[PDB]
RNA sequence: UUCGGGUCUUGUAAUUGGAAUGAGUACAAUGUAAAUACCUUAACGAGGAACAACUGGAGGGCAAGUCUGGUGCCAGCAGCCG
RNA sequence: ACCCACUCGGCACCUUACGAGAAAUCAAAGUCUUUGGGUUCUGGGGGGAGUAUGGUCGCAAGGCUGAAACUUAAAGGAAUU
């Protein structure tokens, strides 16, 4: 009888299952941004969705009306620091114009690949997978982190691990091992 | 025009008069009448276990030609007597009299596929092992 | 140009038709002891023809003895021959 | 080349009329699609569909391949041709053309403040062809063409960004609903809206300015 | 078969099950 | 018996032993190579599994 | 003038090369009522035969073959058309 | 009693639809995705079946009321060569 714990599913599956072209967009997509799954992508177009659900209500109510003021406001603040929304475009009207690749264009992969630090998306992601890249002197290890914009300029390796400056580990330090008494 | 009531105090007549027509809508009559309880040899669920009688081939309707190679079976927890399609090539000789089976609906909602006729019900364990599993040669049935 | 005759293999049936019931069926007294319900299996529905008290080999199905399958037909030479060559008990008379 | 029947063709080639708006202004009707050509060329042709129509005759039957092809850029231009050949590949042509020959304009609108560029219709509009209504309702914006699949295409195609759909009938027989949905585009001019209401100057035709330019002495 | 003859056949059949009835009773 | 006679009849052929596919995030990426990186031996309508014949 | 260097970019080969890693294990220390497990980590821990992804489909609806064997209105498939 | 012209009410009809409709056709079957004048009744794939049963009304024949199991991928409409 302990208070419930709350579940959301976080993406939602298209209406209809092999629409080709939409396929090939969405291989393309994944292609791009290094993506694992179309789940990815869905939970993207979900997140996207949740946001234009928002806008157009917003929109549906009165210009300077109290609420629209406040919780567009609130949004339009928010992507604009999540940095998917541009200075130029603090509307809400142009909130709805969005589209799924600026948020793509905002994970912690695609950061990562365009700092340097890479040579293509997939390594990219391996190095995030494997516990290198830190963001605030904190290890990331999710490829879809959503790099806040102001945290961009702090994007480096590890203190931790080699690439930023550590112990070798695991097979360098092995060959040097082996390298020692022969 | 149009034949219903308008008038901002109907209401009523606008309910009791749907309420009437729901009737000509036949899952709604189902629902309501308790036909998945009453009729229908599963007792409106999904699987039934039953015990086989025989094996039974079955000529398919036209068009087509085959023997269909089907199970008398008799349901546990009523005592109804069903057949019920044996799927795949082999499988029939999987079988053997008096098994316990579990069969699923065919995938008409109560209605016959294809072209065999009255049969209603899939089978999908013999003595508590998948047939398809049995099939594909995973498991092995654990005798009777 | 000829025919051949064809005999019984293992799980088949020498058969004689005894009535004709319908929508592609036929009670074969078999040459076996049991009287059969025996349906038509789809490749002598088209053109091979049935008669009366007429020689049909029977395919007899494993699981289910009472119904049975009919795969091949035979005439009255080719019935006399069988009987020559002792494959029916002797009674098979065609001559219709 | 090209050498042209009808006056409103030789003007083209002469460059007399600049584009194809002036035609649309004055309902002047286009009877070479070549004159489309010279104008539009930016035109992107889609094929809808092939199907079989067929005859009974004593011997046989006579099929035929019915070519459904819709045509357009994406600035409110769209065509719609329906052509029925024995070759599929000369039905297709065919088609082209008199989907070309078809080509309408479309008034293309804002759902909600007029932030910059029209994305959507400006009004709710439909069209009835057959049995097929086909209702079309301005969206907002980056909602995306919510339609079947035919419908969608075309929408595409006449260079609709956002647009709702309530296609009702038998909307299955393609052709009828691609015809609706011609029909319903084509009704966005002939509404008379408020930012319209306002009467203006009458211009002479180009028919009657280059009256002279017009026939071959 | 008509529907006035089915309807027909219908009547014939019921007039033999009310003598059945009536039988019983 | 009747039933189950033609899977009896077909001859039991071994599966070939394969170098495995790269499953996950890499076989996506092999996919998309496959598709729009190459873009190889295009007819006009793009073929996904044409016949060796 | 025929090549071709291929100066620049791409894919494909049981070719070959150093790097990276947690899945596991595991000293510890956390954690904890005591423990698990997590998070943190000494030590081990990757080269194809591994540290091997399955589940369903490839006529249409509906993404994907008129490839190769077998079967021959049979065995079967097929929600529907077949 | 005719004749002409107008006018209400009626049985219809003829031609066009600029409207409808799947079309045949329709001055309503129009003023419906540009959807709301007021109202009563009836239908919700085809069979099973106007059957079974229970009422009720009939001297009786019958009427009014009226199912389900099960079955089936069509039954139909208007037009076409
Ligand atoms: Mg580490
Ligand atoms: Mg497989
Ligand atoms: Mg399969
Ligand atoms: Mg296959
Ligand atoms: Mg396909
Ligand atoms: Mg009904
Ligand atoms: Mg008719």
């Amino acid at each position: 009888p302990r208070a419930p714990r709350t579940y959301s599913k976080t993406y939602s599956t298209p209406k209809r299952p092999y629409e080709s072209a939409r396929l090939d967009a969405e291989l393309k997509l994944a292609g791009e941004y290094g993506l694992k799954n179309k789940r990815e992508i869905y939970r993207i177009s979900f997140q996207l969705s949740k946001i234009r659900r928002a806008a157009r209500d917003l929109l549906t109510r009165d210009e300077k009306d109290p609420k629209r003021l406040f919780e567009g406001n609130a949004l339009i603040r928010r992507l604009v620091r999540i940095g998917v929304l541009s200075e130029d475009k603090k509307k809400l009207d142009y909130v709805l114009a969005l589209k799924v690749e600026d948020f793509l264009e905002r994970r912690l992969q695609t950061q990562v690949y365009k700092l340097g630090l890479a040579k293509s998306v997939h390594h990219a992601r391996v190095l995030i997978s494997q516990r290198h890249i830190a963001v605030g002197k904190q290890i990331v290890n999710i490829p879809s982190f959503m790099v806040r914009l102001e945290s961009e300029k702090h994007i480096d390796f590890a203190r931790t691990s080699p690439f930023g400056g550590a112990r070798p580990g695991r097979v360098a330090r092995k060959r040097a091992a082996a390298a020692g008494g022969e | 025009g149009k034949g219903k009531p308008r008038g901002l105090n109907s209401a009523r007549k606008l309910r009791v008069h749907r309420r009437n027509n729901r009737w000509a809508e036949t899952t709604y009559k189902k629902r309501l009448l308790g036909t998945a309880f009453k009729s229908s040899p599963f007792g409106g669920s999904s699987h039934a276990k039953g015990i086989v009688l025989e094996k039974i081939g079955i000529e398919s309707k036209q068009p087509n030609s085959a023997i269909r190679k089907c199970v008398r079976v008799q349901l546990i927890k009523n005592g109804k007597k069903v057949t019920a399609f044996v799927p795949n090539d082999g499988c029939l000789n999987f079988v053997d009299e008096n098994d316990e089976v579990l069969l699923a609906g065919f995938g008409r909602k109560g209605k016959a596929k294809g072209d065999i006729p009255g049969v209603r019900f899939k089978v999908v364990k013999v003595s508590g092992v998948s047939l398809l599993a049995l099939w594909k040669e995973k498991k092995e049935k654990p005798r009777s | 140009p000829k025919r051949e005759l064809i005999y019984k293999e293992e799980g088949q049936e020498y058969a004689q038709i005894t009535k004709m019931l319908g929508n592609g069926r036929v009670e074969a007294s078999c040459f076996d002891g049991n009287k059969r319900m025996a349906h038509i299996r789809g490749k002598l529905r088209k053109k091979v023809w049935m008669g009366q008290g007429d020689i049909i080999l029977v395919s007899l199905r494993d699981f289910q003895d009472d119904q049975c399958d009919v795969v091949h037909k035979y005439n009255l030479d080719e019935a006399r021959t069988l009987k020559n060559q002792g494959e029916l008990p002797e009674n098979a008379k065609i001559n219709e | 080349g090209w050498v042209p029947v009808t006056k409103l063709g030789r003007l083209v080639k002469a460059g007399k009329i600049s584009s194809i708006e002036e035609i649309f202004l004055h309902s002047l009707p286009v009877k070479e699609f070549q004159i489309i050509d010279q104008l539009l060329p930016n035109l992107k042709d889609e094929v809808m569909n092939i199907k079989p129509v067929q005859k009974q005759t004593r011997a046989g039957q006579r099929t035929r391949f019915k070519a459904v092809v819709v045509v357009g850029d994406s600035n409110g231009h769209v065509g719609l041709g329906i052509k029925t050949a024995k070759e599929v590949a000369g039905a297709i042509r065919a088609g082209i053309i008199i989907a070309k020959l078809s080509v309408i304009p479309i008034r293309r609108g804002y759902w909600g403040t007029n932030l910059g560029q029209p994305h959507s219709l400006a009004t709710k509009t439909s069209g009835k062809c057959g049995s097929v209504s086909v209702r079309l309702i301005p969206a907002p914006r980056g909602s995306g063409i919510v339609a079947s699949p035919a419908v969608k295409k075309l929408m595409q195609l006449a260079g609709v960004e956002d647009v709702y759909t309530s296609s009702t009938g038998s909307t299955r027989t393609l052709e009828n609903t691609l015809k609706a949905a011609f029909v319903a585009i084509g009704n966005t001019y002939g509404f008379l809206t408020p930012n319209l209401w306002e009467v203006q100057a009458l211009t002479p035709s180009p028919m009657d300015v280059y009256a002279d330019y017009a026939t071959a002495s | 078969m008509r529907a006035k003859w089915r309807k027909k056949r219908t009547r014939r059949l019921k007039r033999k099950r009310r003598k059945v009835r009536a039988r019983s009773k | 018996a009747r039933a189950g006679k033609v899977k009896s009849q077909t001859p039991k052929v071994e599966k070939q032993e394969k170098p495995k596919q790269p499953k996950g995030r890499a076989y996506k990426r092999l996919l998309y190579t496959r598709r729009f990186v190459n873009v190889t031996l295009t007819n006009g309508k793009r073929k996904m599994n044409p016949s060796p014949s």
